[PDB]
DNA sequence: ACTCTACCGATAAGCAGACATACCTCTCGATCCTGTGC
RNA sequence: ACAGAUCGUGUCCAUCGAGAGGU
DNA sequence: GCACAGGTAAATGGTTTGTGTCTGCTTATCGGTAGAGT
């Protein structure tokens, strides 16, 4: 019910300028904001305090605090996000990088 | 603008046309338009990285002098109209040059 | 001492060679690669047995260029000089520092400080060796030598030998 | 630990998988306790007690004052807690205790938070600023490291030659302050560090703190090559997907093309043209680098292009390039157009693409990016 | 889809005009709407400027 | 120093002193010079009231 | 080039339990219950001096036969043994193959069993005990006269084998090596 | 395109990282074709990675901050 | 972890997959890889890649990674191209 | 039955921490010395 | 025994603050 | 003849129009039962 109320509030917010936004975007936003059992604010005290990678988290808010926290702990960054791959300069597993391309010998000998 | 600033006592820059014989790490711009005093006479067309003021500073193998010339701007060109030479408060040399261009 | 292990090798193939003969190309690549290798982890690779069902997996293409990385699976005979292991070889060289042994393809050194003072360097005899009592040892003669440890893990692989042990020398 | 598994509340708290939440729960439950117990009643049969095995000494109220920790020992004594005794206590912590607290016995032990051996960055981290006229201007990090070394030497000499406890205390306080300012120059409740120039010193935390930092200004955002920017303009005669590139921009920007039997003649013609006309080339790349310049060597024409080389030709027609306007709010602000060389120094675009760009022709500035590989070119064209 | 949703929500926010006043119907209650309302919704403010309630 | 750097104060403690008090004269156009010679600034630093045109 | 993935905190184990020892303590790569490419839980294979020579010889002749058949489809004692593997190696492996000559020469010179039936029955005889295959290979390769030589040769057989059984299969191996 | 813009059209660096420590403190001598890690006397597992120079500078600064950003080329899961 | 009879992924070929395949084929052709189709006098590697994709003569395999870590292999010639 | 005082929970109210669209263009200054030396 | 003038390629002048700008 | 090296200055007292909106820590304040009688 809280998620539905939040979606209705957002839809009412984008109602006066005349702009129309597809339901999928706002639904995704409110689902992200209510993934846990309560409201998750879009700020340093909301979605930030999560279990995601430290490198991807520390690129928006203050950085050295979370770096010190990571050093004090021993959490592992899976490097499956976009920010980590951008920092490491590798092809992020998004869009064209969501799959792998391999060559097969059977098809290679099939054509010729 | 340029100045004949002095380091210590004997390390004083001088205004002269630099030569390949005793100048190291010098700029690759043309020095043909320069004169003996190190300044371009008014009425000479300049363009690109051409050197307008020739200044060299003593190093302290030879190469006792190192260039400090200021070239013209990469995107600017024109004809020099007025060159001003005078002295600053302490007594060194003060040199000012001007470039005139028409923008259609 | 001889072991056979299911080793793995990673190779990169240029796409200009992407023809029907890629399988045999990789086969000869592996063949000349692991033959005579001196890897410090596995040891000495002598022969590549089981030239069948190599099972060349699909070659992932690197995003940078058109090359493909292949992970070939194979088994081969390995040779590593395990420390503290008694082996038998033949004498090849004998300087004043000591007499070497020819256990396998290695150059195990029996330094003078290892075997007892009984062995003396007698240069009067035509083959320079360590002629002494308790049996005769010479160049190209049977000798059993123990291994103290492994050194120089990079580049060539060899060890150091000793004779000071009951029922170890002569034979 | 102050509390163990005997307590029901402690047992409930020691169940969270998250390290931060578990540590917070442990701290909240143990901050109330102020004395070792050594005799904890069992969960069953509360009449009989079980010897915990502690020391029985009371605990102080640790309070943070600047860069030092003070403890109000009340059974009130006010003794400043030295770093040595805290480190010794940390070294005596059992593995399970800080494993439950959140610390890892392999990667980050609790006792490693105390600085006993400070590494120095290499010269690449703190380069030398040449600066106009021959003067060796140095980075603030080098000056801070020299200050730390001087403080350490002074403390060592003062300890060795014999001195009152006040001198040792002030020397160690100065060393701690200098180290902290080297690592963080924005300490709350402490005076900032100033050099001879009078400006605040630059710390690595200040080096990476905002959008000019190493991460928000040099990792997710950086300057790039093979890009251009010039005033845009309208052209009704252009196609919907087409951008008017000035001849100078085309002659400056280059695209590396691998020589192939299908384009050997074209590449040879472009090389013979030289980096003067628009349909020309600027560089020729042979095997293992070894770049060849076509404007200084002048050896063009008598050079034969072998297979596998790379030629940096100028941007020609129908070349897919990226066209961008700032600010980039939606994905429509980034589009791929086809290069059309025009004889004027301005950007020309179709009038129908201005709406997604949200741009007009009153002095707007827009950026152009060119690809450098077949992967990027094809994906830009098809996506 | 997350980046697309974020852009599709943020673009009208920039494209909106002033949204500080004029949001009054029959009764001039000065109901908060527009950019400040969106900001307080995103921040999940515990004390909104103009709390309201509807009863049927 | 005060008339050159524009920081009204001594050489030290320039961070805590005001900035922009002294500015180089704008001589692009006579009207620009006249406007620059009759300019006032209120040091404020989020607030719409001080920026509004009062009666 | 590896066959085992990281386990038991291989990143920062910080134990450094030496590198090798005579009393078992084999290397991590040569550990018991190895991992096969398709199977699992397979023990390490240990080859004697005679077994290894037969294995390499059979692999070489198989490769030579395969190469000869491909070409066709496209179109004494110790002294005699040296010529055989010389002519086998001169065309099968190819390349420099300098290291292969010394290994084969050492295998031929120090070979203990030359009969296929005897080497085949060696494993059947030795399978009675549950000893680690490394030490059984050591006793099969190295010569012996009684229990004292076997006990002194390696330190991995302390009270692990009864003396009566030890002397029994030592004499068994003695006759099995003196018959050929 | 993002990877090309971030790496090829900008800073691009190659470093050697020890497979045990996970740090970039590896002594590499390309003339003699040998590598060594003095931290754990490792010589038979050295990997090379392509990262931007800014990332290398950030990692070096973090190491100067007594924080170890160990980098590994394999995924740690199960056992 | 490569099921075949339990492949629940869509049989169609996505836009990202099409772009990646076309780019890889074009790059390989540009760096002088063998071509399995006649060119009709064409000289641009990208259009040659499109021509090869038209008749499904590209010897490549798409490995679609499931979020858990499993994957299934789809051949290019068996993927339906409709966009 | 609730006095003589202890920990449980539940708030008020003061003390600090983080930060504010994106893109580029140009000019202009400053980066130490005074008490102390024979 | 042997046992050199420079030559030939040469890398840039940076940082910190302040102000004025324009989409 | 001129250079050479440490941070010895202010003590003070002192400052500035109009930055909110959460966040966490540290007290102060308010009910409520338990060690038992005439
Ligand atoms: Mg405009
Ligand atoms: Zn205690
Ligand atoms: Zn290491």
């Amino acid at each position: 019910a809280g998620r539905a109320a939040l979606y209705k509030e957002v839809y009412n917010v984008i109602a006066s300028d005349g702009s129309y936004v597809n339901y999928r975007h706002m639904a995704l936003l409110v689902d992200v904001m209510t993934t846990q059992g309560g409201l998750t604010s879009v700020t340093r005290h909301g979605f930030n305090r999560s279990n995601t990678g430290a490198l991807m988290r520390c690129s928006f808010e203050e950085t050295v605090e979370i770096l010190f926290e990571a050093g004090a702990s021993a959490e592992l960054d899976d490097c499956r996000g976009v920010s980590e791959n951008v920092i490491l300069g590798q092809m992020a597993p998004i869009g064209t990088g969501a799959f792998d391309v391999m060559i097969d010998e059977e098809s290679l000998v099939k054509y010729m | 603008m340029d100045q004949e600033k002095k380091y210590g006592m004997s390390i004083t820059e001088t205004f002269e046309k630099p030569q390949r014989t005793n100048t190291l790490r010098m700029k690759h711009g043309t020095y043909d338009k320069l004169d003996d005093d190190g300044l371009i006479a008014p009425g000479v067309r300049v363009s690109g990285e051409d050197v307008i003021i020739g200044k060299t500073t003593p190093i302290s193998a030879y190469h006792s002098k190192r260039d400090a010339s200021t070239p013209l701007r990469s995107t600017e060109n024109g004809i020099v109209d007025q060159v001003l030479v005078t002295t600053n408060q302490d007594g060194l040399k003060f040199v000012k040059v001007r470039v005139r261009t028409t923008k259609i | 001492m001889f072991f056979i292990k299911d080793l793995s090798l990673n190779i990169t193939l240029h796409p200009s060679f992407f023809g029907p003969r890629m399988k045999q190309y990789l086969k000869t690549k592996l063949l000349e690669e692991v033959e005579g290798s001196c890897t410090g982890k596995f040891g000495y690779i002598l022969c590549v047995l089981d030239y069948d069902n190599i099972d060349i997996q699909r070659g992932r293409i690197l995003p940078t260029d058109g090359s493909a990385e292949f992970n070939v699976k194979y088994r081969a005979v390995v040779f590593k000089p395990f420390k503290g292991e008694v082996v038998d070889g033949t004498v090849v060289s004998c300087s004043q520092h000591g007499f070497e042994v020819q256990v396998g393809p290695m150059k195990v050194f029996v330094t003078k400080h290892l075997m007892p003072q009984d062995l003396t360097f007698n240069a009067g005899s035509n083959p320079p060796s360590y002629q002494s009592s308790e049996d005769v040892i010479t160049i190209k003669s049977r000798i059993r030598v123990k291994i103290e440890g492994c050194i120089s893990q990079v580049s060539s692989i060899h060890a150091i030998g000793s004779i000071k042990e009951d029922y170890l020398g002569a034979i | 630990l102050l509390l163990d598994e005997h307590n029901e509340l402690m047992r409930q708290a020691l169940a969270i998988k998250d390290s931060k939440k578990r540590f917070a729960a442990i701290w909240t439950l143990c901050k109330t306790k102020m004395v070792c117990e050594t005799d904890v009643p069992s969960e069953d049969d509360p009449t009989q007690l079980v010897s915990r095995g502690g020391c029985g000494n009371t605990q102080p109220t640790i309070r943070k004052d600047g860069l030092k920790l003070v403890g109000s020992w009340k059974k009130p004594e006010l003794r400043v807690l030295s770093t040595e005794e805290i480190l010794n206590i940390f070294k005596h912590i059992s593995v399970k205790d800080f494993t439950s607290l959140g610390f890892n016995e392999v990667f980050s032990r609790p006792e490693w938070m105390i600085l006993t051996c400070l590494p120095v960055p290499p010269p690449p981290v703190r380069p030398s600023i040449s600066f106009n006229e021959s003067q060796r201007g140095e980075d603030d990090l080098t000056f801070k490291l020299a200050d730390i070394l001087k403080a350490n030497i002074s403390l060592e000499t003062l300890e060795h030659n014999g001195a009152p406890h006040h001198a040792i205390e002030e020397a160690e306080s100065l060393l701690q302050f200098h180290v902290a300012t080297y690592m963080d120059n924005d300490i709350a409740g402490q005076p900032q560090a100033l050099q001879k120039s009078g400006r605040p010193v630059k710390s690595i935390r200040a080096r990476l703190k905002g959008k000019e930092g190493r991460i928000r200004g040099n990792l997710m955002g950086k300057r790039v090559d093979f890009s251009a920017r010039t005033v845009i303009s309208g052209d009704p005669n252009l196609e919907l997907d087409q951008v008017g590139v000035p001849k100078s921009i085309a002659k400056t920007l280059t695209y590396p093309e691998v020589v192939t039997p299908y384009n050997i003649d074209r590449l040879t013609q472009l090389v013979r043209n030289g980096p003067n006309e628009h349909p020309g080339a600027k560089y020729v790349i042979r095997d293992s680098g070894d770049r060849i310049d076509l404007r200084y060597s002048k050896r063009a024409g008598d050079i034969q292009l072998q297979y596998g080389w790379k030629v940096e030709r100028h941007i020609m027609d129908n070349d897919p390039v990226l066209f961008n306007r700032q600010p980039s709010l939606h994905k429509m602000s980034m589009m791929a157009h086809r290069v059309k060389v025009i004889p004027y120094s301005t950007f020309r675009l179709n009038l129908s693409v201005t709406s997604p760009y949200n741009a007009d022709f009153d002095g707007d500035e827009m950026n152009l990016h060119v690809p450098q590989s077949e992967e990027t070119r094809a994906e830009l064209s098809q996506l | 889809v997350g980046v697309l949703a974020a852009q599709s929500i943020g673009e009208p926010a920039t494209q909106m005009t002033l949204n500080t006043f004029h949001f009054a119907g029959v009764a001039s209650k000065k109901v908060t709407s527009g950019v400040p309302r969106l900001k307080e919704i995103l921040n999940v403010a515990k004390n909104m400027k103009t709390p309201s309630l509807t009863v049927y | 120093y005060a008339l050159a750097t524009g920081n009204w104060g001594e050489q030290k403690k320039a961070m805590s002193s005001r900035a922009g008090v002294s500015q180089v004269l704008n001589r692009y156009t006579y009207s620009s010079t006249l406007s620059h010679l009759r300019r006032t600034n209120t040091p404020i630093g989020k607030l719409a009231k001080p920026r509004q045109l009062h009666n | 080039s590896t066959s085992t993935f990281q386990t038991r905190r291989r990143r920062l184990k910080k134990v450094e339990e030496e590198e090798n020892a005579a009393t078992l303590q084999l290397g991590q790569e040569f550990q018991l219950k190895q991992i096969n490419h398709q199977g699992e839980e397979e023990e390490l294979i240990a080859l004697n001096l005679s077994e290894a020579r037969l294995v390499i010889k059979e692999a070489l002749v198989e490769r030579r036969r395969a190469f000869k058949r491909s070409q066709k489809k496209h179109k004494e004692t110790r002294e005699k043994e040296l010529e055989s593997i010389d002519v086998l190696l001169e065309q099968t492996t190819g390349g420099n193959n300098k290291d292969l000559k010394n290994t084969m020469q050492y295998l031929t010179n120090f070979s203990r069993f030359r009969d296929q039936e005897t080497v085949g029955a060696v494993i059947q005889l030795l399978k009675s005990t549950g000893l680690h295959p490394f030490e059984v290979a050591q006793l099969g390769s190295l010569a012996c006269d009684t229990a004292d030589e076997a006990k002194t040769l390696i330190p991995s057989l302390n009270n692990k084998i009864s003396d009566d059984e030890l002397e029994r299969i030592l004499k068994e191996l003695s006759n099995l090596e003196t018959l050929y | 395109f993002l990877k090309e813009r971030l790496m090829e059209a900008s800073d691009a660096f190659r470093v050697h990282i020890c497979g045990i420590c996970g740090l970039m403190t590896v002594i590499a001598k390309l003339n003699h074709n040998q590598f060594e890690c003095k931290g754990c006397d490792n010589k038979i597992d050295i990997y090379q990675i392509h990262i931007p120079y800014a990332a290398k500078l950030l990692f070096q600064e973090l190491m100067a901050m007594n924080i170890t950003p160990r980098l590994y080329t394999d995924r740690s899961r199960d056992f | 972890a490569i099921p075949k009879d339990q492949r629940a992924t869509t049989p169609y070929m996505t836009k990202y997959e099409r772009a990646r395949i076309l780019g890889t084929r074009a790059l390989q052709i540009s760096m002088n890889a063998p071509v399995f189709v006649d060119l009709e006098g064409e000289t641009d590697p990208l259009r040659i890649a499109m021509k090869e994709l038209a008749e499904k003569k590209i010897p490549l395999v798409i490995r679609r990674y499931l979020p858990d870590g499993s994957f299934e292999d789809w051949s290019v010639e068996e993927l339906i191209v409709d966009l």
